[PDB]
């Protein structure tokens, strides 16, 4: 149903919002260089990864002859790197110094931080070291990936010429199983240079319960539970606040925030913990001892010594993709926030007030005409 | 705000002044408050201008100013967690100082606040222009200075254009015109030099300094009347950093050159003194920007023609590289003054901390390194102690982010070989060790393996401290082996001995990472053990630490014996309770009691089986009565004083909530509605205000429930005093 800041769930209407929404387009790698003393590491690499491919297809049963066929398992290419012509030689020799050039273009210190250094087949059989001996960093790991996604998508500018092939998108959106060959070549490479010694180093919903449900007397607590871990923010919050703020930015608000705990009051205030997925927030506000609780599917933690300015309102905000179930009364829909914590403390769920089922409101991304006010960031108008 | 910053610049002149002794003092005083007092960025402009009075300051009395402003700059370290870099050139200032040798090492101690602000940041004027005349500039530049020079006469035209100035034999600043509006190539050479004299001392100050000046990459409004410069955009020639500093070098070779000479203008004069006359650093931007625009339009120029042009946050982590060569200088200090320097930097060290990728690791090679230096002094002296918390703060350098330092800690293990034969400062070090452990616990394995050796020759033996780092150093088919065995220590329930097992336990805890239930046992045992050993010294206050650890380790039908001893301590207080009253026609030691009590709130933070005791609906409620009859021992009363005690040698409510419960299923939902006993229970509560007397203004499934919310109203009556 597009876009959307609500759709409805088992345990009931889970809000979401704002949602998120591209044609390949590859950095140039060409323009890149990888200078002499590193190009006999170019050499020495597509020979290693000429033959690790080798080994790639030799354990498909590929054997080599003069024909290119594939069904017939017989392929030109399955002959030595040296006898390979530089066009055949290149496959392996041009994608290594493209593979090189974009490490380089990662920033990568890929000099010679150290020197460089099975089953039978049919004429050709090989063997170079045992390349996977030497665990990989995880960053190079990511590197590789990187690798895979830019010589992919520059496969795919290459192929531009030829609606479309569902492997001419970028690498980021397709499946990822697609990713399991390029990656596996990156990994190639990767367990290449590493086994060779070559280090290389590297619009938001708010939602407001309605102004005439506001507080302003007495201890009260609500619920709010998360679909989708990621950067929530739930609290209570005076009604006259602006929402073209960012929530918990100003004074007006008192939220705190999902993944990392910063909850704020005007600025940032780490506390709390990071939750996981389908935890309750469940915010707790007090008058009289002025402070506002917060809890974690019943297990305590927070803002203290305020004042009732003109009350205040349940307050909950969204990331851009994140998703959950804002909760306010009903002891059935009640669960283990409230059971435990909720009755013993004595506060009171919205819905022992109300039968109606209470409507909130929230910030649209259409921009709307607004006249301007005399106070504000002093765009003043001027009659005369 | 500029206002403010020319009259702070002002005050702090006449703290130079100062630098009448004691009401100037009163004066930098004064000028100290105000810079505590505060926008907080142009007071940090006014305090960049003193920054570069802080480049001055390293005197005793500007060192003394200077601190004061360190404060400033410590509440500025506050407020803040471009000027930045100045900031590390007051770090650099700071090691100056660490270069220079009581107070003054207090005022080190400010240099460390300082230091905390470049952590943050990594989150009379005597002008000395460079001999220009007596260098001789290769005559190969020549024609780069005709072009150059002929530019200049095309913006000093063209700026002319602008208000539309033209040539004209009579001079007349009214008249739009002007006799020097004449074409360059009209110009003798020596008229050309009228123009080339400030460009070639320019090139002089660059070789002077013998900046690179060499061939290489090539280099090639309406109209008015008179000569039309159109001139060639030089502005838009991008320098680089270093390009920068040269330049910004050269328009302070403009400062001095013409600012040496503006000196010695005013003194043959007999004449008073110029604006510009002020140390470089001190300059505002724009007022540089009057030479800096002459001297990076030069180099834009150059680089133009295609001249090669070189003089020929990161940072701070590069300046722990510096503390790595102060900590190479640590061992030459290490091989016996210098060293005294060191120890007021063991203070910058403890702040270091405090301050907190791969490059890290070398400074915790340097930490390794200081452990080296360290070692020799454990086989004046309190800056071992300050060591010693260098050495917890070595765990906040392994917590920051080679294989000899692995070696190292083998060798430390040996020590406690040593010591079965029969030095406690070496023990300390395996505290840190332990610190450096737990820090792991967070996170070669064969040195990790040594300090099993030092385990045999710690479980083969005060000890408590050693036995503290074992807790810690526990973070296993060969562990399985005595692991079995651990539950046959459990069969115990010889005190002493105690103290050691119950690492054992945390050890277990720590391997617990199903199989933890038969670990549950042993935290049962553990709890069956303690039950016994705490109805008797300190020793039981060591293990609550472990017992903290062995709540996370965890059971519910363990609580009826813990509910028992809970009790047995509260039928044990019914007597310490008459003990008070037995006087009124000590109780001291209840609070060692209350200690181990202490620990059951840890153990009921395990239990917080809270979630679940809301399901009951069992006899925790009578339990909880006990406690509450123990918080009515402690506003009896001198049981709370036992605790102040208590409270040298070094809650409820969570208990009451369930207890609140009481007056409920079921029907604690239809309480929610009722805005369904709950509500006469809280009439009950009023009753309270004012035993069984209250029950019959109202039953044994009641008046008994009602009597332990009554309690818990006399525990609010506690808590009402608050």
């Amino acid at each position: 149903p597009i876009k959307e800041y609500r759709r409805e769930g088992p345990r009931g209407p889970h809000l979401v919002g704002p949602s998120r929404c591209f044609v390949p387009c590859p950095v140039d790698t060409v323009q890149i260089v990888l200078p002499p003393h590193l190009e006999r590491i170019r050499e020495k690499l597509a020979e290693n990864i000429h033959e690790l491919w080798a080994l790639t297809r030799i354990e498909q049963g590929w054997t080599y002859g003069p024909v290119r066929d594939d069904n017939k398992r017989l392929h030109p290419c399955l002959v030595n790197f040296h006898s390979l012509p530089e066009p055949e030689r290149n496959y392996n020799l041009q994608m290594s110094g493209e593979t090189l050039k974009t490490l380089l273009a990662l920033g990568c210190h890929v000099g010679m931080a150290d020197e460089k250094a099975y089953m039978m087949s049919n004429g050709y059989k090989p063997a170079p070291l045992d390349l996977s001996h030497v665990r990989l960093t995880p960053a190079q790991t990511t590197l590789v990936d990187r690798l895979a996604e830019n010589g992919h998508n520059v496969w795919a500018r290459d192929r531009v010429a030829q609606r479309r092939n569902p492997r001419l998108v970028p690498y980021r959106l397709l499946d990822e199983a697609t990713k399991r060959s390029n990656r596996d070549s990156l990994c190639q490479a990767v367990r290449t240079l590493l086994g060779y010694g070559y280090n290389i180093e590297p619009r938001v919903r708010i939602f407001r319960a309605e102004k005439s449900y506001t507080v302003q007397s007495g201890r009260w607590y609500f619920e709010f539970e998360a679909v989708t871990t990621g950067e929530m923010r739930v609290g209570w919050a005076r009604p006259e606040l602006r929402p073209d703020v960012e929530l918990g930015a100003d004074e007006l608000a008192y939220v705190f925030n999902g993944h990392r705990g910063q909850r704020w009051h005007l600025g940032s205030e780490p506390f709390g913990r990071p939750w996981q997925s389908g935890d309750v927030v469940g915010c707790m506000i007090d008058l009289t001892e002025n402070t506002i609780i917060f809890t974690l599917n019943g297990e305590v933690l927070a803002f203290r010594e305020i004042e009732i300015g003109d009350g205040f309102l349940p307050v909950c905000s969204l990331g851009p993709g994140q998703v959950g179930h804002l909760n306010l009364g009903q002891d059935v829909s009640s669960l283990r926030f409230f059971a435990i914590c909720g009755l013993q403390e004595g506060f009171e769920p919205f819905a022992i007030n109300m039968q109606r089922p209470v409507t909130t409101w929230f910030s649209k991304s259409l921009p709307q005409f607004e006249p301007v006010p005399p106070e504000h960031p002093h765009y003043e108008v001027a009659r005369m | 705000l500029f206002a403010g910053t020319e009259h702070r610049a002002i005050m702090v002149d006449s703290m130079l002044h100062t630098v009448r002794g004691r009401s100037l003092t009163k004066a930098q005083r004064d000028v100290i408050e105000d810079c505590l007092m505060a926008r907080p960025s142009m007071l940090q402009h006014l305090l960049r201008r003193l920054v570069f009075d802080v480049p001055i300051l390293n005197k005793m009395p500007l060192k003394l100013l200077t601190n004061h402003y360190e404060r400033c700059w410590k509440y500025y370290c506050l407020p803040t967690g471009t000027s930045e870099e100045e900031l590390h050139l007051t770090r650099k200032l700071f090691w100056g100082i660490f270069d220079s040798l009581y107070d003054q090492e207090l005022y080190r101690m400010a240099m460390p606040c300082l230091c905390a602000i470049a952590g943050a940041l990594p989150p009379n004027f005597d002008p000395r222009p460079v001999e220009t005349l007596n260098v001789i500039i290769p005559e190969k530049l020549d024609s780069f200075i005709n072009k150059f020079a002929e530019y200049t006469h095309e913006k000093w035209a063209f700026d002319k254009i602008q208000n539309n100035w033209s040539y004209g034999e009579n001079v007349d600043e009214e008249l739009k015109t002007h006799p020097m509006l004449r074409p360059y190539k009209t110009f003798s050479e020596k008229d050309k030099e009228i123009y080339r004299w400030p460009i070639k001392e320019s090139l002089k100050a660059m070789i002077a300094w013998e900046w690179t000046i060499e061939k290489a990459r090539e280099g090639e409004y309406d109209p008015r009347e008179g000569y039309n410069p159109q001139p060639p955009d030089l502005s838009g020639v991008t320098l680089s950093r270093e390009l920068q500093a040269m330049a910004e070098q050269l328009a302070e070779n403009y400062h001095n050159t013409w600012g040496r000479k503006k000196k010695q203008e005013l003194e043959a004069k007999g004449g008073g003194t110029h604006p510009l006359l002020v140390p470089y650093d001190t300059l505002t931007a724009k007022e540089k920007a009057r030479d800096r625009e002459k001297a990076q339009e030069l180099l834009k120029f150059l680089q133009m023609n295609g001249y090669a042009v070189t003089r020929g946050y990161f940072l701070s982590t590069p300046a722990k590289v510096l503390g790595s060569g102060g900590h190479a200088s640590n061992k030459e200090k290490e091989m016996i003054f210098c060293k005294l320097a060191a120890l007021v930097r063991h203070r910058v060290s403890l702040f270091g901390t405090d301050a907190p990728l791969h490059i890290l690791a070398r400074s915790l090679d340097a930490r390794t390194v200081m452990k080296s230096g360290p070692e020799i002094v454990k086989a004046f002296f309190e800056s071992a102690s300050e060591d010693i918390e260098k050495m917890v703060e070595n765990l906040r350098l392994g917590k920051v982010s080679t294989t000899v330092a692995l070696l190292p800690v083998l060798t430390t293990l040996f020590q406690h070989i040593a010591q079965h034969q029969f030095l406690d400062d070496v023990q300390v070090s395996c505290y840190r060790t332990l610190c450096s452990i737990y820090s792991l616990g967070t996170t070669v394995e064969k040195l990790r393996p040594a300090l099993g050796e030092c385990l045999a020759r710690l479980a083969a033996a005060a000890f408590l401290e050693p036995q503290l780092n074992e807790y810690n150093a526990c973070s296993t088919l060969p562990m399985l082996c005595s692991y079995l065995p651990r539950w046959w220590e459990r069969g115990p329930e010889p005190a002493l001995p105690a103290g050691a097992p119950p690492p054992c336990t945390a050890v277990t805890s720590d391997h617990l990472n199903g199989n933890i239930l038969r670990i549950i046992v042993n935290n049962l045992g553990i709890d069956e053990a303690t039950w016994m050993k705490r109805l008797a010294v300190s020793r039981a206050r060591p293990e609550l630490l472990h017992s903290h650890f062995i709540p996370t380790i965890g059971k519910r039908a363990g609580k009826v014996v813990a509910e028992e001893e809970q009790l047995r301590l509260e039928a044990k207080a019914e007597a310490e309770e008459g003990e008070l009253l037995v006087r009124d026609e000590c109780r001291d030691l209840y609070a060692l009691y209350p200690l181990l009590i202490r620990y059951v709130d840890n153990n009921r933070a395990h239990w917080l089986p809270n979630a679940n005791a809301e399901e009951l609906f069992m006899v925790g409620e009578i339990f909880i009565y006990w406690s509450k009859s123990h918080n009515f021992k402690r506003e009896e009363n001198f049981v709370v004083q036992n605790e102040i005690n208590n409270m040298s040698f070094l809650m409820a409510k969570a208990g009451d909530a369930q207890s609140g419960g009481s007056d409920q299923t079921k029907k604690k939902r239809r309480g929610d509605r009722y805005s369904t006993l709950k509500k006469m229970l809280p009439i009950g509560l009023n009753m309270c205000a004012p035993k069984t007397r209250y029950a019959l203004k109202d039953v044994r499934e009641f008046l008994q429930n009602n009597l332990h919310l009554q309690g818990k109203v006399e525990g609010s009556p506690s808590l009402r005093w608050q």
